[PDB]
RNA sequence: CCGGCCGGGAACUCAAAGGAGACUGCCAGUGAUAAACUGGAGGAAGGUGGGGAUGACGUCAAGUCAUCAUGGCCCUUACGACCAGGGCUACACACGUGCUACAAUGGCGCAUACAAAGAGAAGCGACCUCGCGAGAGCAAGCGGACCUCAUAAAGUGCGUCGUAGUCCGGAUUGGAGUCUGCAACUCGACUCCAUGAAGUCGGAAUCGCUAGUAAUCGUGGAUCAGAAUGCCACGGUGAAUAC
RNA sequence: AAGAACCUUACCUGGUCUUGACAUCCACGGAAGUUUUCAGAGAUGAGAAUGUGCCUUCGGGAACCGUGAGACAGGUGCUGC
């Protein structure tokens, strides 16, 4: 049936359903390949499912909101780690040893009073 | 820093064909916050590159990387107060790095139609040792030789 | 179909003004949808603390103004006249809405 | 520049001095604190004292000047040189 | 520049606000203004009767101020009759109608209003700044208070020189914010000029 | 901060709700697109015989304790020394120390 | 490849080489080949000689090079000659829009010698 | 009419209240039977997890008597008060801090994707029509997770420019306007057309930055009738290096 | 300074007022208030109409405003040593 799964990353929100089936990925009723269009996320959310080689035996229902095109990547990225810690305990033992299981929070930094964006201070000079 | 001896972040390995190199080589050369349009000019430069040597892309990049890369460079040190120049031996994950930066750095110049046909220039003179980036390499040898006498 | 839109600055004080409503309203007669926490507006001044010059010295203060839904579907006029003589407290701000 | 459908700008003061002094149809000059308004036509020939801070200079109305404003043709700050 | 407000902070943390209201972004500087105006105006008048702070709260479009005084007894007078004038001020001040609760305080040795009050009181009357603090130090120390500070800074006894010059006893800490501290300043209008005095006050931690 | 401009504010507040309730209507002849030539050119020198203060663009939204012209904020219609003495004062309800 | 003031260029696209006209620049060039009908991709050089006079012809329709000197500095005489604020802010050689004399203005004012 | 659109669902994103968690708690090794350090397990998080608020005693007789308050001097047909116009916006020059560039990792044109935070009642102002555009007209909704501001931009795909002061740059200036406002000359912002300056990476020197940071791209708010390249915040992409 | 076209504005030129633009007191009256005109850059100066209300000692008392004297008012004037 059903096994969830859900990704924050960087201000995105990701939540993934897997389930047995065909290697087809649908996100946000559009395929992988018309959504995501760089290097990242074709890549990055077939990482979980390149280390244990279970590609075509499960298919995916991701829908995402928030951030951009790098943090929904690592969000359904991390959500597919969820959803597949659904399907075995001892999976998340063979995966934890990759990454993929931290959350990977570093948010931006807010910025301070009297900076210019967070770190930047404005030239300081002596005379 | 001062005190710590912090451990180094780990690089995404590379999406077309997995190098921590090739992904190193693409970090050093995206300039204002722009992976995507490096990854491309380094596509379409190790793409037009595997053809002029034969030699596929990736040991071309690593035989290309071979030709510039030092050994021995040149640091600043005090023992009594006269402030010169001492050779010293450098880190292979060092010379990788120094290896790319002075790549790019070179193919910054010998200006052509793009960036991506500089860097087909480049790594082609480079592998065949009469680019700039080995001549910055000859030169950082040629003066650390130059002051070998300090151990 | 009458809902009791709310707003304060203090959450524990709203705490208990919807608690009062939802009891009261639930006691003889509702079936309300209960407690709706509607989003905490965040509003922030930065101003300067000196009287003078050193615009780095600052401070940013902020009022919270939290929402509270409560949503009376099936009423009754008891409960909403039961409700109505209720004073609860200062600091809340109720707008029932027929 | 003002809207096209709000019409030319002056002070009903000096509407009403420049229509004084065509009903009596004299030539003698007349001083004005309305540098904000704009030069009409039936103004021309009389010159207008115009009040640039200290003094009026008196500026002669012609058939070239009757797009500005009065105050334009009445310099504020006098500068010369520093040296 | 040093040192925030304590109750500026335990506001949000640990004390509570003097107001207790809501309003949109029409109502809130009508409001503000009109708790001003009552404020300053119930300040002198109980400025003579020991009072320490009101509480405003407005529910349902009337005022409702609670006096925190120190002699309650002055504050009504024979028969209540003097809060009834203060009514017919305050529901005049303030526009809606007027609800005046007089609150009492049960040890006025351990309110600091009242210990500024105090000694701007006894600094007005010339006398030795050094016996004023250290009396009301030695006073809130021995009815029972697990600290206090009191600060004095200004021209301190006729002096062209102006100096601080401040007395602790027990523990003020300042940076917990989970402590009970009370702190008010007044000023000292003497004929030298204008002495001001700062007092903490700990209680014990919430 | 000098009592003759907190008379000559209230000044321009008084003279301004009661000749803004003449001057919105007088004021719409002038640009609604179609009135007149006539009505149009009679509207801006009748707006123009109006006293200056008046016009709510002389204001200047001054604190309601110092009076001070600059620093202001409309929320609580003081100025920013005011509004910080008054929320450490704890005058002002539910107003925090921000830190996120 | 002759437009009646200037030489145009031809191996430019026909808007680029329109946009040698002073008088004419994007807006223009791209009304008048809209007008004439020309793809504004094809070169000058694939151009013929029919199509050039009818481009020539709403090239002149349009005050350009000539006249438009000649209006640009009879207006700029007219004020210098009128007495007004602008007037004077041309003869001086400063700027005239209420720009910033006190620090830049270094267009308007010249190269800095001093 | 495939639009959460409608029944409906109470799963999930989220919203907000209440808890659990992270404490060198566990393991190994080294250390004075110690404090501690080093490493490992599990754990979303590892050792003050990240950030903020929080500024000891005092120094500079630092800043402010122009926010306020105040002691003393000084003025009182005036240094008080009212008004119109001007000035604070000047300009041989020097410096401080920013913005935009000198381009091909780019300019332009077309198509298309992904945010967060916030404001709104003499205010935000859809849809439709008119205008090349700034905007105008008519005008619903909204004191707001409802409605509006408000199509995010970098990105991406195709074409084109083919290294020129050039399809770079966008200063300056002329004409024609729009809008706010009693009023736009001195002295507003923007639009459109025309103009097309210096500038080809910058001397001695000098600044910021240790990770979601620098850099780069947009958005929002306060003040505000109108007038940000400043300030305060918010997210997108996102490094290099520390011997 | 979280925002100088007028305002802000403290500055300058010119025109004006003096117990005063902001307060309290005292004496005499007049409802307050609204419309509109003329002169003037405007402040101001002069009017012409309209309304006459509340509690009632109701010759009065509350708001309002005008006139006259003196305490005074006012000062972004100086000294942050």
């Amino acid at each position: 049936n059903q096994y969830y799964g859900t990704g924050r990353r960087k201000s995105s929100a990701a939540r993934v359903f897997i389930k047995p089936g065909n290697g087809k990925i649908v996100i946000n009723q559009r395929s992988l390949e018309q959504y995501f269009g760089r290097e990242t996320a074709r890549m990055v959310v077939r990482q979980p499912l390149e280390l244990v080689d279970m590609v075509e035996k499960l298919d995916l229902y991701i829908t995402v909101k928030g951030g951009g095109i790098s943090g929904q990547a690592g969000a359904i990225r991390h959500g597919i780690t969820r959803a597949l810690m659904e399907y075995d305990e001892s999976l998340r033992s063979e995966l934890r040893k990759a990454g993929f299981v931290t959350r990977d929070a570093r948010q931006v930094e807010r910025k301070k009073v009297g900076l210019r964006k967070a770190r930047r201070r404005p030239q300081f000079s002596k005379r | 820093p001062r005190r710590r001896v912090i451990g180094q972040r780990k690089i995404l390995p590379d999406p077309k064909f997995g190098s921590e190199l090739l992904a190193k080589f693409v970090n050093i050369l995206m300039v204002d916050g722009k992976k995507s349009t490096a990854e491309s000019i380094v596509y379409s430069a190790l793409e037009t590159l595997a053809q002029r040597s034969g030699k596929s892309e990736l040991e071309a990049f690593e035989v290309a990387l071979e030709n510039v890369r030092p050994t021995v460079e040149v640091k600043s040190r005090r023992v009594g107060g006269s402030t010169y120049q001492v050779p010293v031996e450098v880190r292979p994950v060092r010379r990788n790095a120094l290896a790319m930066r002075w790549i790019v750095e070179a193919a910054r110049k010998r200006g052509d139609k793009s960036m991506a046909l500089r860097l087909a220039n480049e790594l082609s003179d480079a592998a065949e040792n009469k680019g700039t980036a080995v001549k910055k390499r000859e030169d950082v040898h040629r003066m650390a030789e130059a002051n070998k006498a300090f151990a | 179909r009458i809902r009791i839109r709310l707003k304060a600055f203090d959450h524990r004080l709203i705490d208990q003004a919807t608690a009062e409503i939802v009891e009261t309203a639930k006691r003889t007669g509702a079936q309300v949808r209960g407690p709706i926490p509607l989003p905490t507006r965040k509003e922030r001044f930065t101003v300067l603390i000196s009287p003078h010059v050193n615009k780095d010295a600052r401070d940013q203060y902020e009022i919270r103004t939290h929402l509270r839904l409560v949503d009376i579907v099936e009423p009754t006029e008891k409960t909403v006249d039961a409700l109505m003589r209720l004073d609860l407290a200062a600091g809340v701000d109720v707008q029932i809405s027929l | 520049p003002r809207s096209l459908k709000k019409g030319p700008f002056i002070d009903l003061h000096l509407l009403k001095k420049v229509e004084k002094a065509v009903e009596s149809g004299d030539k003698k000059p007349l001083r004005t604190w309305s540098r904000r308004s704009t030069i009409f036509p039936n103004m021309i020939g009389l010159t207008i004292a115009v009040h640039n801070g200290r003094q009026h200079v008196p500026v002669f109305v012609t058939d070239e000047m009757v797009g500005h404003k009065l105050g334009e043709f009445a310099p504020t700050r006098t500068y010369r040189g520093h040296a | 520049g040093q040192k925030v407000h304590p109750n500026g902070i335990r506001l949000g943390i640990v004390k509570p606000w003097n107001s207790t209201w809501f309003a949109n972004t029409k109502e809130f500087a009508d409001n503000l203004d009109s708790d001003f105006k009552v404020r300053q105006y119930l300040t002198k008048e109980l400025a003579k009767a020991s009072v320490s702070r009101i509480v405003i709260e407005r529910p349902a479009k009337s005022i409702r101020v609670t006096i925190h005084t120190a002699r309650p007894g002055i504050v009504i007078g024979k028969k209540g009759e003097d809060v009834e004038k203060l009514r017919k001020v305050v529901a005049d001040i303030a526009g809606v109608p007027a609800q005046i609760n007089i609150a009492e305080v049960r040890k006025p040795e351990l309110d600091a209003k009242l210990v500024a009050d105090s000694i701007t009181s006894q600094l007005e009357r010339r006398v030795m700044f050094r016996r004023a603090m250290k009396r009301a130090v030695q006073n809130a120390m021995r009815l029972g208070a697990k600290g206090i500070k009191v600060e004095v800074s200004g021209r301190l006894g006729g002096a062209e020189i102006a100096r601080t010059e401040w007395y602790r006893e027990g523990r003020v800490p300042l940076h917990t914010l989970r402590a009970d501290i009370d702190y008010n300043t007044s000023e000292a209008h003497t004929t030298y000029g204008v002495i001001g005095v700062k007092v903490w006050i700990f209680k014990g931690e919430i | 901060a000098k009592q003759s401009m907190k008379a000559r504010e209230v000044k321009r507040v008084a003279l301004a709700d009661k000749y803004f309730a003449k001057r919105a209507e007088l004021k719409a002849i002038i640009s609604d697109v179609n009135a007149s030539d006539e009505d149009r050119w009679n509207a801006v020198l009748k707006l123009q015989t109006l006293p200056r203060d008046s016009s709510p663009s002389r204001q200047r939204n001054r604190c309601r304790q110092t009076g001070r012209p600059h620093g202001f904020l409309r929320k609580f219609g003081l100025s920013r020394i005011k509004v910080r003495e008054a929320a450490m004062r704890g005058e002002i309800p539910g107003l925090k120390k921000a830190s996120w | 490849a002759r437009i009646a003031g200037i030489n145009i260029p031809d191996h430019k696209h026909a808007v680029i080489a329109l946009t040698s006209i002073y008088g004419v620049g994007k807006t223009r060039s791209k009304a008048i080949l809209a007008a004439a009908g020309i793809a504004e991709d094809v070169k000058i050089s694939e151009l013929s000689e029919g199509q050039i006079d009818t481009l020539r012809d709403e090239v002149a329709k349009f005050v350009v090079e000539g006249d438009l000197r000649r209006e640009i500095s009879m207006s700029i005489k007219r004020l210098m000659d009128l007495g007004c604020y602008r007037g004077l802010r041309h003869r001086r050689g400063l700027p005239v829009r209420g720009q910033r004399t006190k620090t830049n203005a270094r267009t308007r004012k010249g190269p800095r010698k001093p």
